[PDB]
């Protein structure tokens, strides 16, 4: 009852979940010490944290931070340190431990000693493209991040299909503008139009035959995130396969 | 009641070029806890042996076969490339796969890890990872 902390966990897509823990100074506790302190002529306190740690399971290892931090001390204040947990794909939730040691220095080198420990369970509160009718997959092989000019590039797609008749899909990119408040008609225009002639594939109405190379060249500059242009049609029952994946910047 | 003790210690295509990986993927080594190696690996280089193996296979073939070297084993696909290392994890060698000379009977590989944390004693358990791999016939005579 000197200092409410509370820890939020967030699930970053690197399979890395991380954790950051905040510790505030409470607004009762600053004011019931407050007036006894300011009874002394005492505006500012002095609550030295000089050891804080987080704690990993049955065994104790010391998980560290993302950045450094020293040994401060400060008043009507607030911080947060950020550690790293990783990614489990199990239901083993881990239950870690935190502890700290504020030191409540009263005035003339007359202070006291105080120390509080946590432990509880790093839960988070609750791509691959994959079609829906068969055992066909994609993923781009190549980082999906890429950084180029706008010159001439190359991207490498790869197909999981059932064994059973692997060939029979084409690919091409659609450069037409799609057919779409005034202010959301042109968003949704600027969208369609710089998908549309944003980059060219170099080899379109393509052919399949697990990899397949297909080749482009970017020409207007700007982040494609999900660059959905190309599109992977299905010959036998007729439907069409989006590719929602990948992102390069243009410069 | 006799007790004792309790002690605390996926590829693709490949053609036949040479594919360098660094490895820092989810590797267990199932240790207490932030396991440093304190000799660590820096490159596997998978795919002598199997060569070491295949010219005494056409040797072998050489003259009538009777099992000098060849009797039932199918260790070629094995790959088994043992990482001995010494006294939360840490990132894998470099792989070096380096498919310049290997036939086209095998179409998968596996790897064992030496996990070791030795006080004055021996050896300890060890751990093993498979990986599945398809080769592209890039050229023929």
């Amino acid at each position: 009852l000197l200092n409410m902390r509370l820890r939020n966990i967030s699930l970053k897509s690197e399979h890395c979940i991380l954790s950051s823990l905040d510790f505030q100074t409470s607004k009762a506790s600053e004011q019931l010490t407050k007036k006894f302190i300011y009874p002394q002529e005492h505006n500012s306190f002095l609550k030295l944290n000089f050891q804080e740690i987080s704690y990993k399971l049955i065994d104790g290892t010391s998980q560290i931070e993302l950045d450094p931090i020293c040994p401060l001390k400060v008043p009507l204040t607030a911080f947060s340190y950020d550690s790293i947990s990783a990614t489990f794909k199990l239901v083993l939730l881990p239950k870690s431990t935190q502890p700290h040691r504020v030191k409540i220095t009263l005035a003339y080198e007359l202070e006291l000693h105080p120390n509080l420990k946590l432990p509880v369970r790093t839960s988070w509160e609750t791509s691959l493209v994959n079609s829906k009718l068969s055992n066909v997959k994609f993923k781009f092989i190549n980082s999906n991040i890429k950084v180029i000019k706008g010159e001439k590039f190359t991207m490498r797609l790869q197909i999981i299909n059932s064994s059973s008749s692997p060939l029979d899909l084409v690919v091409y990119y659609n450069n037409t503008i799609n057919p779409i408040t005034l202010e959301n008609q042109y968003q949704l225009h600027n969208k369609y139009r710089k998908i549309a002639e944003g980059i060219i594939l170099l080899s379109n109405d393509y052919k399949i035959p697990y990899f397949a190379d297909l080749r482009f060249i970017g020409i207007m500059s700007g982040y494609y995130g999900t660059l959905s242009g190309l599109k992977v049609l299905d010959l036998n029952t007729n439907e069409l396969i989006e590719v929602g994946n990948g992102a390069s910047v243009l410069i | 009641s006799n007790p004792v003790e309790e002690e605390a210690e996926k590829m693709t295509r490949n053609s036949w070029m040479m594919l360098d990986g660094t490895k820092t993927d989810f590797h267990i080594t199932v240790r207490n806890k932030s396991l440093s190696c304190a000799i660590n690996h820096i490159k596997i280089i998978p795919m002598n042996n199997i060569e070491q193996m295949l010219k005494p296979d056409y040797w072998k073939k050489m003259p009538p076969d009777d099992l000098y070297i060849m009797e039932k084993q199918l260790d070629w696909l094995s790959k088994s490339c043992v990482r001995i290392i010494k006294l939360i994890t840490f990132d894998l060698e470099l792989d070096n796969t380096a498919v310049p000379f290997n036939f086209t009977g095998f179409d998968l590989l596996i790897e064992y890890g030496m996990s070791a944390t030795d006080e004055s004693c021996i050896y300890l358990k060890k751990l093993s990872i498979p990986y599945e791999v398809t080769l592209r016939r890039t050229i023929e005579v």
